[PDB]
């Protein structure tokens, strides 16, 4: 109880930055990821902005 | 500099790309000389690129700092991409869990190149919006609305209960396999971006693909067969690709994989890609390694090895007798020799100037000539460090040019090896012998 | 489409009644060695003796590896051939004795063959054959079950015991998709058909064209497996939620010391199957080359194991002479092998070839590489090869041909070879470079 | 029943052919000569079958290829049957899951055994009628199997779980079936036809069965839980000595009361001419243990340094263990002995050699070793088979001899050409010029 | 029956003053060794002090290990003697020092009185959530199973008609089997029929199961509940011996102190043994040099005999018995003298009597002559061979022919050495 208190103070989410890749290949395929990446770059959320 | 690479001692030299004539030039791509050596290296590189003959060998000798590692790196650069290079030094084979022989075998297995192709099918754009008229799935047909065709698909026992599988609100782009495959979500739509303020990590929004649905997609992979060995080593052998607990791969898997690659090459599904092996300073290696390679380099899949060392008449490690080059006669027979030569003033000054350019360092005439004198009386590496230290002095001296001032300050504050040895021999009193002989007393 | 100082040595120039000729079958010369190895091959095919061994004696490029590959090719898939060097025996994971036992069990094979009847077709119907309940109770009692099937050009209905209903119940046969049932073993097995494949737009169902041939057929299988495969199948625990199997899978199992009890039980079961005629044993030739490094403990161990009953032939190769045996310097014995082994084993000698034979070797190697050289340069090629070595000329011919090709040529003439020999050096020139240059080169 | 094999070197002699007074026949039961060696083997075998003596070291020395291992294997086979006996070699002492201490401990433990007797009951007959009351998709059933012989009509019954046990596989109304009571195990004596006649006699028979198990096996089965895997995988090392003491006192009191019976075994060690002095002291401590199998040794050299030491002790063995050991030295062969050995080896190969074949075999045995002759016989027989007759004349033998090599000829060939092959300073020659 | 070179010794034979007889209970001479052993026996019987050790030095067949077995059998059953050889301390998965302390901790005996109870009865019902309604001869009580032991009960296929021997303190369950009350279920029922156990289900007993220090060390270091599934994982994750440190040593010391101060328990020392310390390396000698300087190290005995030989583990430490000089200076030497002609006679006589060999007078004297001529062991190893030879050569007694046959058949080291200098090959 005397250690785990600075958790949320200076935590940078590695999973949110996609660095847990070694644990992401269990349900990942190449073509789906490439298709999403191609249909990712803006062009869908900046228009209403 | 795609990666976090900063600079190389030889970064100006990227590629032994000899001209179409293959006749060496006095200057090319930053390198000067090595004429017959460069011609032979081009011949070797072409022979490697041939991809039809295995079991060749070339030996490199000569004093170090003559671009030997730069020579190999330029060869690799001239070989382009899709050809992984085995970066293994002499002191990397005496591993704990990997014996030297099968470690060399693993290095060769990595060194091979292969290509694989595959084909699959999917459905794209399935903005479904199921609506049926509880359970049981009576009249089990689903609306499918992509950009091109917008119809209703009839289903059966596997889908009318497969649509209730992957429970979704049916307002998103989904993928199904027309070849009797399962259902996979590729993300929601932009209209679903606004319905929930903070979308969950699972929920992502991607537009409906602009086209038809039945997509027959081909894929191509370039994976070494040793990776497949690690994959099929155990029932779930996917964690071991990066951890490194291979475990001295058995030869039964090796010959099974050889048969599989041969039959896939005959089927046309796979094709080979040449590979190279290179280890520096082969002299500091066990005689067992030389004995093993002298037999293992004539196998059917025997990529060439870039032998290189610089020692003299010594003993092969693992024996007692005097040996040529510290290498056995058997290894010094089934190969061809590359040798280097002592530096001359012109290439010394040109290489120093090129390095200064690579370091974003400006050198004037006096500093260049003085450092050429240093690099000809000593080796060029001392001058290659001195250009850096002198540019640091200059930029601390409120100028960018390097001249006699910074060079002389470096010379006074940095000691040559010969004068260092003289200082050692004349001040041995403060030094220590093997037996701990130190004169700590002063007065 | 690959070659590494090979693809030109096939067979041994053999013949019926054991005769080896001058220039035939890739090999040239070495009539004595080739006839001896042919006799060895006949002995291996005989499968009478256990654990014999023959060494080699010669210099570089005399056929040792060539003869080993020749006999390996002559064996074929029928008899396994296991090449090896003693250096691979340095197994950090497990002891040397277990490695040699595993190699021994790998060099022992068993060939299995069997034939099972197959009833194929498509289920045309399924109906009860009712009889009144004879025992306690009345009502329904199916006498038997007869079900029709039709493969391509073959239609037949199978009469079978009524119990197959459970199989129909168990396998969910539906109607006319897949049938797998035998006369005595019985029970249906299922793996629809493509005719219905278009009834659904998309599904996860299986389909197949109409079966071919007649309803009743037979299949023949031949499989040669080593006894070590059976041993490791017995040893390695495979399964699911059971704690032993999943715990073993979690533990990343290593080379556990299998007890000799299981090994002897496997040998007993293998023999009891083989004698019945359902199985038969075939040996496997273990081959180990460059054996000079092998130490004294392995020498004593092989001297002990030479007398084993199941021991297959092990052929050994080396080229040393008056040397000190590796492992320890106490035994300074010929061939790096103590006389404890030399006097108990069959020695075969080898020696390099004559100028004509070696020139034919060079020419045939050129032919396999598809390059060529005219006489006006090949004469000097032969003279230099006699002067320098065989491997020197064989390896340096390719740079000459490639240099000519890059020099807009296809033949090898005096210039290219002259400058090629001017540039590159060899072992004697390597020693000269060692003891002439004084700049650390 | 027969164990697979080929024509082995030791597949030629079985037993020793001794007498009531253990007098040695010159050539009997394969063994030829070695009269006093045969007498020593006989007195050793009577000593071990006496069972009153444990822990006596015996060592045998002699020149190379002198039938020492042949005598050893003859003694091992002469031990009869139904009694365990374990053997090891000079390089299996070391281990990783076990220490050399524990490896030798297990080697000593495996030889001794125990046999516990028990009663067994069985029902046997032919199922000629069957009637099972079983609801479809239910959880309640009964059965009546009429397992019968040709003597009487008997409809037997099944209890709660016996229905599955007697219906696991095919059971028909003609099939000869034998089941056990306490376990319900099924044993297929054979189908009646479609081929054994219906049995006679009474259905229920009683008998006795004795189970054997070695000391180390008893130590390892009950020490822990996963040791059953160690029965085959061997996933254990240095078993806790408390279990060993408990099983030892259990065996002692079992022997005292008489429930079981001891079947002491024998441990065999050969080519022990190389071994650590630590293992020698291990032998020196294990010999006087209360339970100790008789231990054999072997040697080929004489004055030599034992591993782990630096003194060239005689027989390759420290003097302490030398003194506490019984030495049985062996001498060379007689020419009569060697030619008899050649004849018996040829007839073991059942190769119908000619008289001149055995003549040249004996001449080679006089000139050089005998196993080289044991390979020259095979090569000459195959070369004669290249002529298709079942005889080997002087031609095949002479051709095989002048095509092959023994030690001395190759030694002299290398001697006169030391500069051709690799020498100790590492120079080899490829070119004939 | 079987005899292995021992069991002829049956005690030193010390009188009321600690003086042993000449030849009694398998003994011959060596009054110095016998008297020193008696002194050590009295000191151990005092059961007051600790942390002292001696070595007894003597040649081969001088009765060193014989005296060790004599003192062992003299001490008695409860007090344990720990036999160990320098080859034993070379372990595999743990360091040698920890092995030495494991031996030290298991050496000391600790009489303790802990409590065990067992539930044993016919099950009446089970209620999953756990009830196990054990019905004994006069009692029927329903315990609650914790989920782990509930799972163990489930795996035990226990149903109405079953009796289980489930211990109360450990908790593990051992089914006794199908109830003999339901013997009328099948005339050929597979399961054994065992009746309802006597007494109440929760049968309680007073037990004298003691504990060695290593026993209660492994009790908590590697719990061994046994039959329950969680106990299986506990004994499977760490089945081996773990490197117990000094912290658990102090915890264990506190636990044993409180248990022995509870009153019923008690402490008894023990004796450890080492043979041929000459082979021991300098590392273990140096470590034990600082290990005996403690308050817990119990009594150990050394048996070694070397002359001016280098101590193993070093290259220049030359000392008698192969012992480093410091250990010699801190250890007590007991002397042993070589055996004599009459001692050889009596030894062969007793070894014949124990082996049921009625060897006559002249045969015994000749065997003594061989014992005095080459070595005692050479003559001793011939008693059984000569008897068996005379049995095969139809002689109840042992004539000179039998011993001559043995001497030409079973040679000694001297004759083999005489052979070895004349041989064309080794
Ligand atoms: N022909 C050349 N052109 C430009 N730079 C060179 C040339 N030759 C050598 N150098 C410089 O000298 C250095 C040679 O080092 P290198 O020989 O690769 O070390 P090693 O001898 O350990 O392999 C390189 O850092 C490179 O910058
Ligand atoms: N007697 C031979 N006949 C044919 N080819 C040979 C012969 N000896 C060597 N070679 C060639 O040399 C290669 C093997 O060389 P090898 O004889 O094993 O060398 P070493 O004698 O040093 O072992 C083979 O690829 C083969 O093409
Ligand atoms: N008297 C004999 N009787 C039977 N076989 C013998 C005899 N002498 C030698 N042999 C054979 O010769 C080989 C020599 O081995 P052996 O004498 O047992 O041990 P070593 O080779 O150590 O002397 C044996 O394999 C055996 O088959
Ligand atoms: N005093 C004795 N009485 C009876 N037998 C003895 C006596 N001393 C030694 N022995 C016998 O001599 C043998 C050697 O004695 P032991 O003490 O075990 O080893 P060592 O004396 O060689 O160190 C033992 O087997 C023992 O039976
Ligand atoms: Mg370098
Ligand atoms: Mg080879
Ligand atoms: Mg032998
Ligand atoms: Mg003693």
């Amino acid at each position: 109880k005397l250690f785990k208190k600075n958790n949320q103070v200076n935590r940078v989410d590695l999973d949110f930055l996609n660095l847990v890749f070694t644990l992401n290949d269990k349900d990942l395929t190449s073509y789906h990821a490439e298709e999403i990446s191609k249909l990712t770059c803006v062009k869908n959320f900046v228009e209403e902005v | 500099l795609k990666s976090l690479s900063l600079i190389a001692a030889h970064s100006h030299i990227t590629g032994l790309g000899l001209d179409e004539n293959l006749q060496p030039r006095p200057t090319s791509e930053g390198m000067v000389g090595q004429l017959q050596a460069r011609r032979a290296a081009g011949v070797i590189l072409k022979m490697v690129q041939n991809g039809t003959i295995a079991g060749r060998a070339v030996l490199v000798a000569g004093p170090p700092s003559t671009g030997k590692t730069a020579l190999a790196m330029g060869v690799s650069q001239s070989l382009g991409k899709d050809v992984p290079f085995t970066a293994i030094a002499g002191s990397e084979i005496f591993s704990l869990e990997l014996s030297k022989t099968e470690a060399l075998t693993q290095a060769f297995r990595k060194s091979i190149g292969i290509k694989i192709k595959e084909e699959t099918e999917l459905i794209e754009g399935e903005v479904v919006e199921i609506q049926i008229d509880t359970g049981g799935h009576k009249q089990g047909k689903l609306t499918i609305k992509t950009t091109d065709m917008e119809t209703i698909y009839e289903l059966g026992n596997k889908m009318i209960d497969g649509l209730t599988k992957e429970k979704v609100l049916a307002g998103d782009v989904i993928s199904i396999d027309k070849a009797s495959g399962k259902i996979t979500k590729l993300g929601r739509s932009f209209a679903r971006s606004r319905d929930y303020d903070a979308m969950g990590a699972d929920t992502r929004f991607v537009q409906c693909p602009e086209g038809e649905l039945q997509k027959r997609k081909t894929v191509v992979h370039t994976v070494s067969l040793h990776e497949i060995d690690v994959i099929n080593s155990r029932t779930q052998g996917f964690l071991a690709l990066f951890t490194g607990d291979t475990g001295e791969i058995r030869s039964e898997v090796r010959d099974q994989i050889n048969t599989k690659v041969a039959e896939w090459k005959e089927e046309g599904k796979a094709e080979i890609v040449p590979g190279v092996l290179f280890i520096d300073e082969v002299h500091m290696l066990d005689i067992e390694c030389f004995s093993f390679i002298n037999r293992a380099l004539e196998d059917e899949f025997a990529p060439i090895v870039m032998m290189a060392t610089n020692r003299g008449v010594s003993k092969t490690r693992g024996t007692n007798y005097k040996s040529p080059h510290g290498l056995p006669l058997d290894l010094l027979d089934r190969s061809i020799i590359i040798t280097t030569k002592s530096y001359n003033e012109q290439e010394i000054k040109t290489i120093l100037s090129i390095r200064a350019q690579e370091e974003e360092v400006e050198l004037s005439s006096d500093a260049l000539d003085l450092l050429t004198k240093t690099g000809v009386e000593t080796s060029l590496r001392y001058s290659s460090n001195l250009i850096s230290v002198a540019q640091q002095i200059a930029m601390k001296r409120k100028n960018n040019t390097v001249e006699v001032e910074d060079v002389k300050r470096a010379y006074l504050l940095f000691l040559d090896s010969a004068r260092s040895v003289k200082y050692v021999q004349e001040n041995e009193s403060q030094y220590i012998d093997d037996q701990g002989n130190v004169q700590i007393s002063i007065a | 489409t690959r070659t590494a100082a090979h693809t030109h040595i096939k067979g041994l120039g053999l013949d019926e009644s054991g005769v080896a000729k001058r220039v035939e079958g890739g090999f040239v010369g070495q009539i004595e060695a080739r006839e001896a190895c042919g006799v060895i091959v006949d002995l291996i095919k005989a499968k009478k003796m256990s654990g014999r061994a023959i060494l080699l004696a010669g210099g570089p490029s005399t056929g040792k590896t060539a003869l080993a590959l020749a006999i390996s090719q002559e064996l074929g898939p029928k008899v396994p051939f296991c090449p090896l060097v003693g250096s691979e025996l340095y197994s950090v994971e497990v002891k040397k004795t277990e490695t040699l036992m595993e190699n021994f069990r790998r060099a022992i094979g068993l060939r299995i063959k069997e034939t099972k009847e197959v009833y194929e077709g498509e289920v045309t119907e399924l109906t009860p054959e009712d009889a009144e309940n004879p025992l306690g109770g009345y009502g329904k009692t199916i006498s038997h079950v007869i079900v029709g099937l039709k493969s391509a050009k073959g239609t037949k209905t199978l009469r079978l015991d009524p119990t197959i209903y459970e199989s129909i119940q168990r396998e969910k046969v539906s109607i006319g998709d897949v049938i797998y049932i035998e006369a005595n073993t019985g029970a249906v097995k299922r793996v629809r058909s493509d005719a219905y494949a278009t009834e659904f737009d998309l599904e996860t169902e299986e389909y197949v064209p109409l079966p071919k041939g007649e309803v009743h057929k037979k299949k023949e299988i031949v499989q040669d497996v080593t006894l070590h495969d059976l041993d490791v199948a017995n040893a390695r625990p495979q399964g699911g939620q059971d704690v032993i199997s999943m715990m073993g899978q979690l533990l990343k199992p290593k080379k556990t010391e299998i007890t000799e009890k299981l090994r002897q039980e496997v040998n007993k079961v293998v023999a009891k199957y083989i004698d019945q005629g359902v199985a038969e044993l075939i040996p496997g030739v273990l081959f180990i080359d460059e054996v000079n490094m092998l130490d004294i403990e392995i020498f004593t161990y092989l001297n002990k194991a030479l007398e084993s009953n199941i021991a297959p032939v092990v052929v050994l190769a080396s080229n040393r002479g008056m040397t000190t045996v590796r492992g320890t310097e106490d035994v300074i014995s010929p061939h790096g092998v103590p006389p404890d082994l030399i006097d108990r084993l069959l020695i075969v000698r080898t020696l390099p070839y004559d100028k004509d034979e070696i020139r034919t070797i060079i020419e045939r190697r050129a032919t396999v590489e598809r390059l060529q050289v005219e006489s006006s340069a090949l004469d000097l090629l032969a003279t230099m090869g006699t002067e320098t070595s065989l491997r020197y000329a064989l390896q340096l011919l390719a740079p000459c041909g490639i240099l000519a090709q890059t020099s807009n040529r296809k033949e090898i003439v005096v210039n290219d070879v002259n400058e090629a020999k001017l540039l590159f050096l060899d072992a004697k020139r390597s020693t000269k470079i060692l003891e002439t240059s004084a700049n650390y080169l």
